[PDB]
Order: structure tokens, then sequence, then C-alpha cells
RNA sequence: GUCUACGGCCAUACCACCCUGAACGCGCCCGAUCUCGUCUGAUCUCGGAAGCUAAGCAGGGUCGGGCCUGGUUAGUACUUGGAUGGGAGACCGCCUGGGAAUACCGGGUGCUGUAGGCUU
RNA sequence: GACAGAAACCUCCCGUGGAGCAGAAGGGCAAAAGCUCGCUUGAUCUUGAUUUUCAGUACGAAUACAGACCGUGAAAGCGGG
RNA sequence: GGGGCCGAAACGAUCUCAACCUAUUCUCAAACUUUAAAUGGGUAAGAAGCCCGGCUCGCUGGUGUGGAGCCGGGCGUGGAA
């Protein structure tokens, strides 16, 4: 036949990955290269923003690691934009632009250093980059993480490091990736990823597609037309969420709920059980052989 | 009631041709299937050396394409056409994909060319179920699990119940 | 005679544990090490830069520099009558903390609060280590059983 | 035209197989160790007598071919033709050397391969008689007719398994009747209690 | 004429004679082959110790 | 009770098969105008929200394999130091201290840190 | 799965490395140290310290830095064969 | 795959002999190994140690952060044989 390969020699000799390898979670390698920390800076926090885009939201969070495990100082989450006004298209590059900047502010108002390094406060898109004035407090830097995912041109997780870098964190980044930098002759133009920092794509795409076809438009954006928002106010409402983000960043916690104790999984069965099961199981064979 | 989620659709359909040389009746084969497909081929080499078969080593020897969707379902039943919706009970593999081969291309309707030729095809169509993704993706990759699999028998009752066609044994 | 390589008759000292190849975790490289710090040296051969020579594997020093991948450490070498502290740098996943002299902190942290303790009282205390001493007298209960006695058996050829 | 065993009869040398770095070696001698009706079940055959080692020293191949052939012969002009079961339990896996001289002297004197023997420890089994309940005496003597073919002391020793098992006699058929064991050709199968329960299922039905 | 090549037989008794003697230790270890930018700020830092003499003293 | 993002220790966490998943989530899923990338929007990138627990995922189960930890094997094997001990030798016994590994028989089958939800 | 085959090419599944990494062997390695692409010349200039053989001499080889000038990547970083 | 038989043939069937696969079984390895001793090799068992306060830094820094070096003071039951 066939020589089976999973056998006894195989499972004992097999050696198991790291749990989040496993998972499919983390990437080691620039694990490594990213989150060590210099031996002679002797404890100096070493900071990453972490980008992960899922399919419904964005998360943000500034961590440093420790031997317990890593410690996130701050975090902005996409799902608590419309409390600054973005009601639908949570998961697009304006999004990820505000919950940089939602994160930028939020981190510097908890450090006491908001009032200076305002960012840009008026987008214009091009190259920018804060840099630490003398006297006051230096700015907070930390190295983006981008996790799995592909950094190729016009990346959400580059929208939102050019969100955090207009709130004022002094992140080390080249305009290669931003979307507006062409590659086949090597510039890069502000105007377009001014467009898509407002999401002006996005309206685009509604104007063309509302033009054409009511049925495909009323299938693909359906939720903004409940939200009844137009393809002409989407610049406005982003300045709007962009000033209430630079005018509030703090956050309020949800309160906490009483709980009242209900059990939804099924508890692990005990030894005396799956004994006294194995035994009626047998008897009952030879029952039924008996008959 | 049977869930939406298990429904067997076509994942994709290969096509190709294996000429066994390289140069003018290759690219006139590379003609052929971009002609029956519509998309640009692409050239395998050889792996090896093999004396008896005239190839040597990185010589461009087969043309191959994929194709999903619309265009795999219309070329599938343009083959099933040509072979009468008749297939041996042999043709299909354990996993739940099959195929067939065909001796000459004028068959599927498209016009002969005196410059072109005359050659066969490969077809290998590979069944799915939505969620079968999950294998080939990047960011967490997974298998597919016991009961979400296709099997030979059901892939089998697929084909003739959606392209009412005839699986002889043998 | 022998050759006088480097790695000569390492095969089994820098090869990894039983199912323990792979990545290496990442604790190694996140603890910090001051200088005057005791050290282990333990050379892993998954990584080949800084890696300590054969002779010091097992050994103990003292950290003296810090660098940004590596630390120096100071460590004895016997070498034909005479012993010799002499400096090597090695990389740092070759490099744990000895919990010998944790072991001496916490027992000398220890006897200085008890020290600064119970003086004010007035009491005498023990503070040295007196080893393990001889036995005291005590009774031993044969309550109700009598010892069962034990006895030689028989050989039987089990070969 | 070999050396008298008296030269290699001690184990002096570290073990020495053939294998990539000592090639050249000639075939052993002996190459069958199980003889008799070795095609018979595991209930018929209750009798195991073996010949156990009293010394540690090596033995050649020569001497477990002669030895194994006397037994044979004499077993099988005793108890019939095919009422025993003879397995030498020794394999000669060490290879030892000549320095083959005819004037170069002891420069680079390392031999070549010459022949191999088996290395014996104290109280190691060298043959199994297996038979049936009756034929004791003749075991016992064809093993001490064999035993003149080897150098050293040995001792015969009828043991108390059962048959070429590692149970003893006296609850082999206990087991096997309450279905701890199962028979399955010159040996027998150990059943615990440990595995799914369909093969459990499967035994009892 | 062939004699004997290697032996170290007589050399613990040689070594022990005079003694294995631990190396000399002294309280200040020296500042060679420590970090040149380590060495360079300290150096510094012990360079303008002086003037902050006055605001110790009060 | 439980999940998400980032993790620490890296099988008590793996593997095979079966069962169950309330809410949020995580996903499968719907499309290619824009950014981007392919022979192929399959992957990657982007724009969404009609449907779905089918799968991934979480929990549970198997007189489960494996793994972890005990008993036995066993004071056995081996070993520090000693004798004007035995023995033709090979080797062996004792004194003084130390002391294993299979087979076989049991038990267990992830803990945990930071931040953020759900259980109105 | 046409010719097609023991062995050409295509597809799916299993696959802890049972392959490969110039050569001898040993060690090491799986979103890599292997394979395929893109860009390049850290195989460059300079002063010291240290390890290996060792007499703690030399050469050769190697290791941590430091100062320039560069390469590469979004970046952390990595690189003076 | 082979020796055949009924079979024009028939994975239709018969025995087979084989190779294959699955559980077992006898014996081994200086250049094999999951395990794994005895004897053995480092280090520590304080006054150069602990505990306070204050200055310098061109290094490191969200943060008089970190680290290093200096000053001044307090602790003797000399912390196993
Ligand atoms: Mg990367
Ligand atoms: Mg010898
Ligand atoms: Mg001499
Ligand atoms: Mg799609
Ligand atoms: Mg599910
Ligand atoms: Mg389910
Ligand atoms: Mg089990
Ligand atoms: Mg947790
Ligand atoms: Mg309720
Ligand atoms: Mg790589
Ligand atoms: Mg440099």
């Amino acid at each position: 036949f066939v020589k089976v390969v999973k056998n006894k020699a195989y499972f004992k000799r097999y050696q198991v990955k790291f749990r989040r390898r496993r998972e499919g979670k983390t990437d080691y390698y620039a694990r490594k290269r990213l989150v060590i920390q210099d031996k002679n800076k002797y404890n100096t926090p070493k900071y990453r923003m972490i980008v992960r885009v899922t399919n419904r939201d964005i998360i943000c969070q500034i961590a440093y690691a420790r031997i317990e495990g890593d410690m996130i100082v701050c975090a902005a989450y996409a799902h608590e934009l419309p409390k600054y006004g973005v009601k639908v298209g949570l998961t697009n590059y304006a999004a990820a632009y505000c919950t940089g900047l939602l994160l930028a502010r939020r981190l510097l108002n908890r450090f006491g250093m908001d009032k200076i390094y305002e960012g840009q406060v008026e987008v214009t898109g091009d190259e920018y980059n804060v840099e630490s004035i003398d006297g006051q407090p230096g700015a907070f830097t930390c190295y983006l993480d981008a996790g799995l995912a592909r950094t190729t041109t016009g990346n959400k997780v580059f929208g939102a490091l050019k969100g955090a870098v207009d709130g004022g964190l002094s992140i080390p980044h080249s305009t290669k990736r931003f979307p507006g930098y062409d590659s086949e002759s090597k510039e890069f133009n502000a105007e377009v990823h001014r467009k898509h920092i407002m999401g002006q794509n996005v309206a685009d795409y509604m104007r063309y597609l509302m033009e054409e076809d009511e049925d495909a438009y009323k299938k693909q954006f359906s939720q903004y037309i409940k939200n009844n928002v137009t393809p002409d106010m989407m610049e406005e409402m982003y300045k709007k969420a962009h000033a209430a983000i630079r005018e509030n960043p703090v956050y309020e916690k949800k309160p906490k709920r009483e709980v009242k104790k209900k059990r939804w999984n099924r508890p692990k069965m005990s030894l005396a059980q799956k004994k006294d099961r194995v035994a009626q199981k047998k008897a009952s064979f030879l029952r039924a052989q008996e008959r | 009631k049977e869930n939406p989620m298990r429904e067997l659709r076509i994942r994709k359909l290969c096509l190709n041709i294996c000429v066994g040389e390289s140069g003018d009746r290759l690219t006139r084969a590379a003609k052929v299937l971009e002609q029956l497909t519509g998309q640009t081929p692409v050239f395998s080499k050889a792996r090896y050396t093999v004396r008896s078969f005239g190839i040597r080593r990185n010589e461009k020897i087969a043309v191959h394409c994929t194709v999903r969707g619309a265009k795999a379902e219309e070329i599938l039943e343009k083959g099933l056409k040509v072979r009468e919706y008749e297939l041996r009970k042999n043709n299909f593999s354990d996993t739940g994909n099959f195929g067939f081969g065909i001796q000459e291309h004028i068959d599927l309707g498209i016009k002969y060319d005196p410059s072109i030729g005359i050659y066969g095809l490969d077809f290998y169509v590979v069944l799915g179920r939505p969620g079968f993704s999950i294998a080939d993706k990047k960011r967490r990759t997974g298998c597919i699990g016991a009961k979400h699999r296709i099997s030979k028998e059901e892939a089998m009752r697929w084909f003739q119940q959606k392209y009412d066609g005839i699986i002889l044994p043998g | 005679t022998n050759t006088k390589g480097k790695r000569r008759g390492t095969r089994y000292m820098f090869s990894r544990p039983f199912r323990k190849h792979g990545v290496v975790p990442l604790a190694t490289y996140m603890r910090i090490y001051k200088k005057g710090d005791i050290v282990d040296i333990k050379g892993m051969g998954t990584v080949q830069k800084g890696m300590p020579h054969k002779c010091y594997h097992g050994k103990t020093g003292r950290v003296y520099n810090v660098t940004q991948h590596a630390v120096g450490i100071v460590v004895n070498k016997q070498v034909k009558g005479k012993i010799l502290a002499k400096r090597i740098n090695v990389r740092i996943e070759h490099i744990k903390h000895s919990k010998s002299r944790d072991s001496f902190l916490k027992r000398v942290k220890e006897n200085d609060q008890k020290k600064k303790e119970a003086k004010e009282k007035g009491t005498w205390v023990q503070l040295k280590r007196q080893p393990a001493p001889p036995r005291e007298a005590h009774f031993v209960r044969t309550n109700g059983k009598e010892p069962e006695l034990l006895e030689p058996i028989p050989y039987e050829f089990m070969a | 035209g070999r050396r008298p065993a008296r030269c290699y009869r001690y184990c002096k040398n570290k073990p020495y197989p053939k294998s990539r770095f000592c090639r050249g070696v000639p075939d052993a001698k002996i190459r069958i160790f199980d003889l008799g009706r070795k095609k018979a079940k595991v209930d018929e055959f209750p009798l195991c007598g073996h010949m156990v080692s009293d010394e540690y020293e090596q033995l050649s191949s020569e001497a477990l071919e002669a030895a194994r052939i006397c037994a044979n012969k004499y077993m099988v002009k005793s108890c019939g033709k095919d009422g025993f079961h003879i397995r030498v339990r020794l394999h000669p896996f060490h290879v030892i050397r000549i320095n083959k001289m005819l004037q170069t002297g002891m420069r680079g004197a390392f031999g070549k391969p010459q022949g191999t023997v088996a290395r014996v420890h104290i109280g190691q089994v060298i043959m199994s008689i297996r038979t049936k309940l009756q034929n004791k005496e003749h075991v016992v003597e064809a093993l001490r007719r064999a035993k003149f073919k080897f150098p050293g002391r040995q001792k015969i020793h009828i043991s108390k398994k059962w048959g070429f098992t590692k149970f003893n006699a006296d609850e082999f058929e206990d087991m096997v009747a309450e279905k701890r064991l199962i028979p399955d050709g010159c040996g027998v199968k150990y059943i615990p209690n440990r595995g799914p329960l369909d093969k459990w299922r499967a035994l009892h039905s | 004429a062939k004699s004997k090549n290697h032996t170290t037989h007589n050399q613990s008794r040689k070594w022990h004679r005079n003694g294995i003697k631990k190396p000399r230790s002294q309280r200040y270890e020296s500042l060679k082959g420590v970090d040149p930018k380590f060495l360079r700020n300290m150096r510094f830092a012990k360079k303008h110790n002086k003037k902050g003499l006055k605001k110790m003293q009060a």
C-alpha cells in the first residue's frame, strides 16, 4: 500500500512552532529585529505603533515590550469614530487617517504635551515630520508595526502613519508608499494623497456608480444611503471629524456592568463521569450481544 | 436544510498544451489557447534533461492558462459539448477535482488558421466551496475541516446533476 | 596529534537540545545586564556571531563592559599552572544570569531586616549558618503493632 | 586457515561492527538462526530450555554454526523431524582483525578483517529450544552435547516462561483464556486496557 | 632512536609545588577595553565635576 | 463565563475524528472605480455589508496516539575510595559512600501579562 | 488529466526537513541561512581593544566597538565578504 | 510482478510464490541516540557590603528619563566548617 507518514515516531519527534506562529498571527523575524532594545540603552522603552486592519475596523496601539508581556500605553479604535462624526466607512483610508490622528492626540494629551506639537493642523498631504523644540520636552518617537500586511503603495497602515505624523509623533518614514507616488517616474504629488485622505476616491466612485446604474449603487453603498451621506459632504464631514478629534481626544471608558453569572460553554467532564461512561458502554454492548 | 455556504462551485479550470519542444510550434500553441480563453498564456520549462524525450533543462516545452468564473463555466461546457457530456468514472480525483483531454481544438468552435495548426488540450477543473480561501490566505492560514471537504462521489453527483452528464464505469 | 581548530570537539556542546531547535525566544534578548553582574556562559549553535570559545562553556564570570549587542566579561581560565583573569566579548544569546548571587542577596537582605529589627527588643539572634547538626534524642512510638521481621530470600537463578 | 580461538576469545577491543568505516568483511559462517518446525503455533510447544553463558568472552560464528548443527542433528534423531524449535539468540556483529606477516615489522600494524565474533555477557542466552513438555531430557541432552563446541563455561536452564514468550507458563493459559493474550504465530500479542474500545468490542465479539 | 612523544606526568606536582594562585585583585580595575563613546562621556563628566562644587558644599 | 489587538513561557498548547456555539467580536462573504498586483481581483491592494456559522476560530468528547508528571523496573545496572580478598585466568564477592534507563501500571491535557469589548 | 509511457507538462492532498545551503565531515537553519525577483558594491577608508595556537610572542583567522563615506528597506534595522 | 486453472477475455474467480503495508519478535553500534549517572569543572558564601541624600555628563532620553562618575552621611552579631 502506502507507508503512513504520520505515525508514533513522527509525532514523538515533532517539534511545535511558537503558539502565535501556529495561529499565524505574528512574524518573529521582524518581531526580534523590531522590538529588541539596544543593550547599552539600559531599560529605555522602545515604542511601536501597532497598526492592524480588520474586515470591519482599524486598530492602532502604542506598545513597548517587557518580559511578562507587551505594555500598551495608548490605543485608538475605529469603531468610536461615530462619536466624532464619521457615521459610515470605518475601514477606508480616511478612517485610517482619522484613527491615527486620534491615537496621536490621545497619547500627547495623556503625556501632557498636547499644547506643544500641534502637527499639521490643516492637512496638505505632502512630506512632513515634527522636530523637537529646544527647552520643551522632546517629541515622542515610535516605529511602525505593520505585521504581516504587505507594505505596498497606498496601504491603510501608511494612512494611519500619516495621520499620526500629522498628530505630532516623530516617526521615521519616506513618502514612497503614500498614495500619490508614481512608480514609473518616481515623484510624489500631495494633491492625490489629499484626495485619498478626504476620501474623494470614494466620492468619485459614488458619483460614477450612481450615474451609470442605481441597482449596483444601492447594493454597494447601502449604509451610506441609510445614513444619507452624499458624495458632496465627504470633505467637510472629514474636516469636522478631524477638528473634533483634535479638540477632544480623551477617552471615556464604558461603565462596568453587573454580572448575572450564566455559563455558556460546557464544563470539563470529570474522571469518574468518563469512567462510568465507558463502563456503561461496555455493559450495554454486552447486553446487546446477549440479545 | 442545506446551508448556502456548501454549494459546489468550480474554483478554476486549468488548460494546457505540452508540446514537447521549443520555438515556433510553442508560439502557435500559445496563440491557440490565447484565442480559446482571451488571456496571455504562460510557458512552462523542463526540470531535467531526458534524451529519449528530446528536451534539455530550462527549455520551454509547455503552455498553460487558468480561468475563473464565467469564462471557466463557458469553456467547461464547450468541452463537455465536445465529449457529449460523457465521462468515465476513473476521471475523478479522490479530492473531487476532475479533468479530461481533447485531441483537436477546432471542435471548440474556434476558426482554423493555416498558419497556426492543430493542437490537443488538457482540461482540468478543480471544484470548491465557499471558504476554501482559508487554506491559502496570508494573514491567518488554516485548514478547511473534514465536513467541508469535497468527496469523489459527490463531485460525480454534482457533475451529473447540473451538467446532466453520463458517467460510464471502467 | 589533534587539530588546532576553533570548534573541534563541540559536536554535542554547541548543538541544540532535543525538540528545542528553531527560533530563539525573545526574553533572552530582553534581559538587561548591568556591569558587575555575575553571568553564566553557555554557547548556542543557532547564532554564530559573537560565540564564545569552547573552553568558556559552562564557566561563570563578571560583566565589565556592556555594548550594543554583546557584553564584555572577565572570566578565570586555568592554563598549565597559573590562572588568568581574561576578557571575552560574548553576544547576548550565549549568556544568562546566575542565581548563586541572587541567593546571597536574598539572604543578606533578610539578615539586614532581622538585624535592624529585634535589636531594639534586645534579644540575641543567630545570623550565621551553622551546618547540619547531629539529630537529637526522640521517642519512636510502636503504637500497637510489633515490628515485622525481615529475612533474606533464597537464591533463584532467574537469569 | 584461521587462528585458534584462544587468540580472539577475550573482549579486549571496543565493539567494531561492519559499517561504512570497516568494509571488506567476509560473511559470517552462520546465517540460519531459526530451525526446526518454526511454522508452529504458541500453544503446542510450552517447554523452553536455554543455554546460558557464564563467562564474559567472545564466541565465533564458526562455533555458533557447529553448535546449532549438532543440536539440530540430535533433536531430529531424538524427538523426530518437527517436534522442536531451535533459536540461536546471538548474532555475530563484532569483526576481528589480523595483521598478517609474510619484513616491515610493527610499522603500520592495523589488521584487515578476518572474521566475525559475538560478544557475550554473564547470564546471556546463547541458544533456546522450544518443544513439548515430555521431551525435557532430550532437550537437556541436546544442549549438553552442544555445550562442547564453545570455550569457557556454560549452564543449562529450563525456563519458567511459556515457550519463546516473556510470560510465565503457570498463568499464560489463564491470560489467553480471559483474552489478555492473542496467539499470532510463534509468539503472542498482549492486549492492554488503553486503546479505543472498538478493538475491545471486536475482540469480545 | 624513537623516544617519548607527549606526557603530563609530573606537571600537577610541579604546579602545586608553588601553588595555583588566584589572579591578583585590586579595588579599582582599569578602564581599558570599555566603549569609547561611554569613556568619552564619562571623562567629560569628570572634567566638569568642578563647576558644581559650591552647590555640593552648601 | 467569554472574545479582540499585542504578547510571555513554547504540545498539559500538537494531531485525527465527532458535538455545541447566546451577545459583541473575529471571520467566511459581495464587487474592482480609485491605490496596487497578477496568465487569472485565486493571492496581495482597494471599495463595501445582501447573506452565513458551512468552514476557520472558541468550548467539550474519545477505556484516542502524542506530550507532561508519578509508581514499578530497583537498591537492579553502573560507580568514588579499600584490602597480603577469591580465582590459572576471564571475572567475581565484600567494606565505605552515590545511584540510573526501557517494557508494564496510574494521573493531567494550557497557564498568564497589558489595553479594549460582550454577557441591557 | 490527449498523444504521455517506468520517466516531459498541468492540478489537488499529505508532507519537522527525511531537501538545499561551492567542496570533506560535524553543527545550524522553514512566512529561512533554502528557491525566485528588485536595487546595489560594507569584498571600501581609519586608530585602538579582545579571542583562538600561545611563551599568554608572531602570523593567519575571528569577535565586540568607535570615527567617516555608502548600500538597502516604509521603518526598526542589517551590512565593513 | 510471477507459476499456473476456468475463462476468446473479464481488479470475474481460484490457489499461490512474491514483493508491499500493519501490528509484534531475536540480536547490536568508537566515528548512532530519546533518556542518563558516580567521580568531576566554574561561581558565590559581605566592610571593595548594604542604605540614604546631593552634584557633573558633550552618552541616552516623552519625562533631572536611563546609565555612569563623583561628593557627604549612617549602619560591626567580620554574616558556613
Ligand atoms: Mg518584513
Ligand atoms: Mg586493543
Ligand atoms: Mg625527550
Ligand atoms: Mg474576491
Ligand atoms: Mg465557525
Ligand atoms: Mg459548526
Ligand atoms: Mg492517552
Ligand atoms: Mg489574555
Ligand atoms: Mg436577558
Ligand atoms: Mg526573507
Ligand atoms: Mg561604523
